[PDB]
């Protein structure tokens, strides 16, 4: 995937053993042993696929691995298991209601693996002979790399051939169920015949193997995609534009019934996934009341929620809540907590980040960065690493040292020093009341 | 028919209910 080195680019997954016992450092994660155990238990719950509609809350101080834990869960899940990560503010739209946005998010987190059986004949047509008066009759020859057979054509087949304007050297595919004819391309022997080629023309080889083939193909389509396709007459365009509107409830019920019928017949399989809502405290009370009932569904996915606020005010209400969330939602949610790191864990995290950013830190520089991290913040030192690397490179030195980190510390401030400077010079910065002294003398 | 005349029998049965090659192609 197109990517650059990002904040969570080093997490290959939860470093869990066979017994769901975390390793001290593995797959790019350090510490948080209890939280990683809980995340692994939730991951195995997702993988089993029997339990439906479970809410998980991730709580802890900021910069403590909540989003890191979610990234690890996503990486462990891998592909073929949907994982929709959205922010708290993303659901607010001018087109969709909040309930509709949450419904679409929930349906995106469930995937349907559907099997379609197709029987086809493919080959390069060698000779076509058509006789017409009464109805017409004709014979046709199609060859493969190791087969050749002459077929007799009905009147409708001849009509289809004529309306497709098939000539010799063309590779075509016919569905014996409907008789529809699709022109794959032309043979290589006809390439020399022209100097400029039309937009439609394509040169393809002669297909190998048997002329008539049976094949089954599995497609991964989310529930939301099925709803959008079956809503309008061209919904698959809305799957890209996003102008889907508030899909009818009866459409969703029909799609649920259709998926159940397919699952009974064994041509569709359900692969439940994980819905991750970042910063759930930005949601409203209406959204939470919807989520409470949404989880009580057979098709409902497993919802992961990450919050950092303690006793804060729930949006849309006039009262404070234990995590910024109403008690009813907290009742139906199991909580995974995170713990602040010590010096050694911060040192290991900084070393991992330096390795990911291909920056060769020194021992003294690493110690200084660890001290700054424990004094101020982990993200501050993590961001200082690359700036120090650039300063060192400007000094035509291939390794970073204490002087480069010191210069990076001096140039780029943190939250504490910025607050100190804004408080020392309150008169030159605009305040809540709007007063500011632009003049100096 | 308008002069109170019956139509052709085969045409009647067809209307109640409703050799040489013409195209040959071969790759050289
Ligand atoms: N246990 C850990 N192992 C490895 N990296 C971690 C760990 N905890 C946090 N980090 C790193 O620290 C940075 C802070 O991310 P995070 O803790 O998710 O912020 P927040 O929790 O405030 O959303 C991330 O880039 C993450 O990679
Ligand atoms: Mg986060």
């Amino acid at each position: 995937s197109l990517s650059l080195i990002a904040a969570h680019s080093h997490i290959t997954g939860l470093g869990l053993d066979e017994n769901l016992q975390p390793r001290p450092t593995s797959e790019g994660m350090v510490g948080q042993l209890q939280a990683r155990r809980a995340a692994g238990v939730i991951l195995k719950m997702v993988q089993n696929g029997t339990i439906a509609g479970r809410a998980v809350l991730v709580a802890g101080p900021p910069s403590t691995g909540k989003t890191a834990l979610a990234m690890g869960v996503s990486q462990s899940l891998g592909k073929d298991v949907p994982f929709t990560a959205i922010a708290g503010s993303e659901i607010f739209s001018l087109e969709l209601s909040k309930t509709e946005a949450l419904t679409q998010a929930f349906r995106k987190s469930i995937g349907i693996k559907i099997k379609e059986e197709t029987e086809l004949i493919e080959g390069e047509v060698v000779e076509i002979q058509i006789d017409r008066s009464g109805h017409k009759q004709g014979k046709l020859t199609i060859k493969t790399t190791d087969m050749e057979t002459i077929y007799e054509l009905g009147n409708k087949m001849i009509d289809g051939l004529t309306k497709e304007k098939v000539l010799a050297g063309d590779v075509i595919s016919i569905d014996k169920a409907s008789g529809k004819i699709t022109k794959l391309g032309r043979s290589f022997a006809r390439s020399r015949d022209y100097d400029a080629m039309g937009a439609d023309t394509r040169f393809v080889q002669c297909p190998e193997g048997e002329l008539q083939k049976r094949k089954t193909v599995v497609h991964t389509v989310s529930l939301h995609e099925i709803d959008v396709i079956n809503s309008r007459t061209q919904g698959f365009l809305a799957l890209f534009t996003g102008d889907t509107g508030e899909i009818r409830s009866e459409v969703r019920d029909q799609i649920n019934t259709k998926v159940a019928e397919w699952k009974e017949e064994g041509k569709a399989e359900i692969v439940p996934g994980v819905l991750f809502i970042d910063e759930v405290h930005m949601l409203d009370i209406e959204c939470f009341s919807f989520i409470n009932r949404a989880l009580e569904d057979e098709f409902a996915p497993i919802v992961m929620m990450a919050t950092n606020r303690g006793v804060s005010k729930t949006r849309g209400t006039n009262y404070k809540s234990p995590h910024g969330l109403p008690l009813d939602l907290l009742d139906r949610s199991i909580i995974i907590t995170t713990k602040s790191y010590n010096e050694q864990e911060i040192k290991t995290i900084l070393s991992i980040r330096a390795q990911e950013e291909e920056v060769e830190l020194s021992s003294d520089a690493l110690d200084l960065l660890t001290k700054t991290g424990v004094e101020t913040s982990l993200r501050y030192s993590s961001n200082l690493i690359s700036v120090a690397q650039q300063i060192a490179m400007k000094r035509k030195n291939n390794t970073v040292e204490v002087e480069d980190v010191k210069r990076a510390y001096l140039l780029f401030l943190d939250s504490a020093r910025s607050v100190k400077y804004v408080q020392e010079n309150e008169s030159q910065y605009i305040d809540d009341q709007g007063n500011v002294q632009i003049s100096i003398a | 028919d308008f002069p109170n005349a019956p139509p052709n029998l085969k045409d009647f049965n067809t209307n109640l209910f409703g050799m040489k090659t013409v195209f040959h192609s071969i790759l050289p």
